[PDB]
């Protein structure tokens, strides 16, 4: 899994 | 499915209040006028069969002084397990009653003029006597059933003792609500164990909320009664009323007007509050905003506007207070 | 190759101990019963030619109160360089002796009943007199040579002075071990400079450990002697013994039973400890667990179970203590 | 376009100074000898039309003790909006004058021997009387116009009052510079409101800097005058001079030599400083470095070398001090 | 480099 | 958006 931000 | 998210919100502003407890005006760089600044990490792991595990760590950000007092995860630090049975959460978090009921506050419980019903009216000695969050909390949220949904929570006091109170911090409460389409209505009941002046006291809180989205505008209101009642007798009661209206201005703009009335029985005084705000969205993540609030304290009341980072203290009894807040809120 | 990782573990539980130093039972929401909750960032940069650079920042998480005391990187904050010569590490971290030797503790040095040999038996005045971690540390770990492997470390005291001790915090130590297939055996020796009652004291620690995995079950044990010896004479010695067995229950389930005996010479008293635990894995990341521990203090002994977040203090001399810990551990 | 970045730098070293305020030598594990250790998150959101929103949260890392005092974002915690009009920044950050002018310090304002002009010479009582950063700051940076570029900043005092000073912390200042090719020159002017001994005082600072890259070597210098002038009379003035030269050694190696002279008028004393350093890059992210510094205090001067994590206090008047710093700096 | 989680 | 490191 790669860390995503609040949205995308 | 499964994912991990690193997110946050940086909301900083320039603020001004015409008078503090000394009668002087105060202005400077403040924070969280539209949304509370925060930094957090969350995730969801699909365990298969509709069963999911999740974690959520969130702490507040203070852009004006770079979190001079340190960074922590006091906003939320939970681990949870969910399925068709609903969701169980363990760790510090908003208690079910405030999590659900603050959703009716058009100013999202932040900024100079949000709904102030959730506060420590009796100067209780518990850590979370404003009834918003709780340590050692275990929560259970049901799934949605044709609009109906409820949540229950329990927080262990762990024998925290102050004066004659030997279960300070204990929380028991929950809510029942109906959420469908443009309609939303909720009823929350909660009791916390605390101490006032070193004497065992029960903090009883009943809150009724509802809102209706008519498309062209949205109507929202809150009714709350908070009563701190000492075992040996004598209680501090305060009734808070709030009615607000919100309206889109087309080009990703929004106008908000909210009125609040705080009837403080203990001191037989009232306070009237009017907040007007405008939110201009440059994007889904970035917005420019302005908040204009007026607070009129009657008789012995000394409530003050919450200009976080500039001044959020009280004012002289019976004094009126006016405040302004202009800033940028950026989510990521 | 090269990569960066953001990871952690949220382990929170409901805990209970039948009695505290006052004789009352204590229960509530605690943390880290199966694995210590943490949040960290680490990375490895391939420099080419078998040479690699790395960093590791890790701090403990307290889900019950949202890290109310603040977040830090006290678990590990290192920068390192490694190659076929082995690995050199700079910064706070577990000292080589504890990093290697706690691996024989079936309860991973956490929860209500882990191996308690690594503790400040003499009430030393150094920051890390439990012999687990050290500030200003420089470590060297050799590569593996046909099972054989060793590690050495040195921590600068930087003239920390307390009473007649002018080199408090200094650490010198290392270990030699053999790790191959189902067999693992280690011998660790270490000495720290400290002060007890303001008097220069040497904390000498020798630890022997070994474990054998028979497949159907695993056997593990620890032998340790910790001696605080004051320069002016008089010492506090304690011998700790531990034997444990672990067994898989097929469907990603595990049962653990560990016995420990602490022979506290200074007070001519003994304490017996028995921990039983079950770990049920819903996935590689999420597990449900239960810990049942019993502690019997003999004569003047006052040791207590470590129910972190609920109660980890001592008990009345000669008192027995029983504790329970049930929770969820989620890694990400 | 739009992106989010999680980054940092871990720079830890072994340091030594031949004498402290007591005359004893001091050595141990320190930090930030080549670059200040840090951890931060930043991002840029393209709003379309050349308009961008951004955030930047950064705090210092202390690898020797794992941020024992806690982690925060005191280095920078800003939200900004930029376009062809330049850039506006809100939140704690380096003030425009120091952000631009410290770029002429070949040792990047860190380690045992950087340029020490930016410090609290008068023992002012403000939080940031070293003129480096400021709380409640609003900055504006212009775009570049044929080499010319400027920056202006204002920090609200928010009525912080100490003694007769009722606007402590207020900052007003900016700079004008020319940056093109191998040439760089800047002039900065700033004034902060503070208090010395409880008396209102103005901290006036003028700084002139320039550097020229001749390819085979780079020349850099700094001229600064810092004057703390009390309203009731009496001032503390100090003039700092610095000239440095840097040169690449081919295989990603760099040699640096910097000389500094601090003329402390208030005590009619001088201090001479010479720093020699070598930086060996194993990669773009990882480097090995060595710093050798000598400080000669004249008469009443008591300045000392900044061996962060080991010793950064002063020395006995007129004493000379020698220091060494060897470590690893890893960026990610 | 993109930040990955504890596993992948 | 995925979180990237100091460089790439
Ligand atoms: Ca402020
Ligand atoms: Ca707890
Ligand atoms: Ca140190």
């Amino acid at each position: 899994d790669n860390w995503q931000n609040g949205t995308s | 499915q499964s994912s991990v998210t690193l997110f946050g919100i940086v909301d900083t502003n320039v603020a001004y209040v015409n008078k503090d407890a000394a009668g002087d005006s105060r202005y400077g760089l403040g924070t969280s006028g539209a949304s509370t600044s925060r930094l957090g990490l969350r995730g969801t792991e699909d365990l298969g069969g509709g069963l999911k595990a999740g974690f959520w760590l969130e702490g507040e950000i203070f852009g004006d002084d770079g979190n001079a007092s340190g960074f922590n995860f006091k906003r939320r630090s939970t681990v949870s397990l969910s399925g068709n049975f609903g969701e169980v959460r363990l760790g510090r978090d908003l208690v079910p009653t405030s999590q659900k009921l603050t959703s009716y506050d058009l100013f999202s419980a932040t900024g100079i003029g949000p709904f102030m019903g959730f506060r420590n009216w009796a100067a209780g000695q518990g850590a979370d006597d404003n009834g918003i969050r709780a340590n050692n909390l275990i929560s259970y949220y049901t799934p949605n059933f044709g609009g109906f949904n409820a949540g229950f929570g329990y927080a262990f006091d762990e024998k925290q003792t102050i004066g004659t109170a030997d279960s300070v911090g204990r929380y028991i409460g929950g809510y029942v609500a109906y959420d469908n389409g443009p309609l939303s209505a909720s009823l929350g009941l909660a009791q916390q164990k605390t101490a006032v002046g070193g004497l065992a006291t029960d903090r009883d809180e009943i809150t009724l909320g509802a809102s209706y989205n008519f498309g062209v505008a949205k109507l929202s209101g809150l009714l709350q009664q908070t009563k701190f009642k000492r075992d040996i007798g004598g209680d501090i009661k305060t009734n808070s009323y709030m009615l607000g209206a919100s309206a889109p201005v087309g080009g990703v703009g929004e106008v908000k007007l909210q009125y609040a009335l705080y009837d403080q029985k203990a001191i037989d005084s009232k306070a009237h509050q009017i907040t007007l705000g405008y939110v201009h969205n440059l994007s889904k993540r970035t917005a420019l905003y302005g908040n204009l609030a007026f607070l009129k304290n009657k008789d012995a009341s000394t409530l003050g506007l919450q200009a976080k980072g500039v001044y959020a203290g009280g004012v002289q009894a019976g004094e009126s207070q006016t405040g302004v807040q202009v800033g940028i809120r950026h989510a990521f």
